[PDB]
């Protein structure tokens, strides 16, 4: 409920979002879910729902012009050792973070973590939230169209998901997402 | 009265639940907010903003 009610910012001439101009408003908010999160850390709740309620509502103080644009704390929580609510709950604010900033290096993060983790069930999630959440579409352009990224997907569905039978049919759906049914347009 | 009267007297007893809430409202947010500060100065710390 706290993060359904943030309106986006109104920054003028793209200004940094430092502590000082923060909205009224948004600081007893944030003070709200650092008080939720910090907790949490010393008195953990059932399934850490509070932990993937506040990622959750700092990914929409983030879309919104409030917090600085970092995905550097669900990269923090996105580790292995970490309970698999708050990890799909990262990764799913990191797929939301490299379709709205268009990054590469998040995106190759995203894909190396499809390539190796230990978990199957959040490899076949992450592409999953890769599917329904898409960097871009085929419609798009966009600077992640290269031949390089055509490369390394049609290298994932033909190798490398060749394990699981749902990574690779995972694969298929965001190569489909991606690029269509015809030749990646974006090519030689 | 002076002469020989004795009565015995107690102090004001506060029997208000709204002022109750409140004191039992900030002595836990206070307590709560002493701990965490406590246990994150304490040990290894993180910070939204820069150096914070």
């Amino acid at each position: 409920a706290l993060a359904n009610s943030v309106t986006p910012a109104v920054s003028v001439n793209n200004e940094v979002r430092t502590l000082d101009n923060l909205n009224p408003d948004v600081r007893l908010i944030l003070e709200e879910i650092t008080r939720f999160l910090n907790m949490e850390k010393l008195l953990p709740s059932y399934r850490h729902t509070i932990t993937v309620s506040c990622l959750r509502a700092i990914r929409v103080l983030q879309k919104n012009g409030h917090v600085p644009s970092d995905p550097a704390l669900f990269k923090s929580y996105a580790e292995y050792g970490h309970f698999v609510d708050i990890r799909i709950a990262a990764l799913e604010a990191v797929v939301d973070y490299t379709k709205v900033d268009r990054s590469y290096e998040e995106l190759q993060w995203l894909l190396n973590m499809i390539q190796n983790d230990p978990v199957p069930y959040v490899r076949h999630k992450i592409l999953n939230m890769l599917t329904k959440n898409p960097p871009f579409t085929k419609n798009m352009e966009s600077p992640l169209c290269n031949e390089a990224l055509v490369d390394q997907l049609w290298k994932l569905m033909n190798s490398g998901t060749s394990h699981d039978w749902r990574l690779r049919c995972g694969a298929v759906d965001l190569y489909f997402t991606l690029f269509g049914l015809s030749r990646p347009s974006c090519l030689p | 009265p002076h002469t020989y009267i004795k009565t015995p007297t107690y102090r004001e007893p506060v029997s208000d639940y709204q002022v109750l809430r409140e004191k039992a409202a900030s002595q836990r947010r206070d307590v709560e907010r002493a701990l965490t500060r406590f246990m994150a100065k304490t040990g290894e710390t993180q910070s939204l903003f820069k150096d914070d």
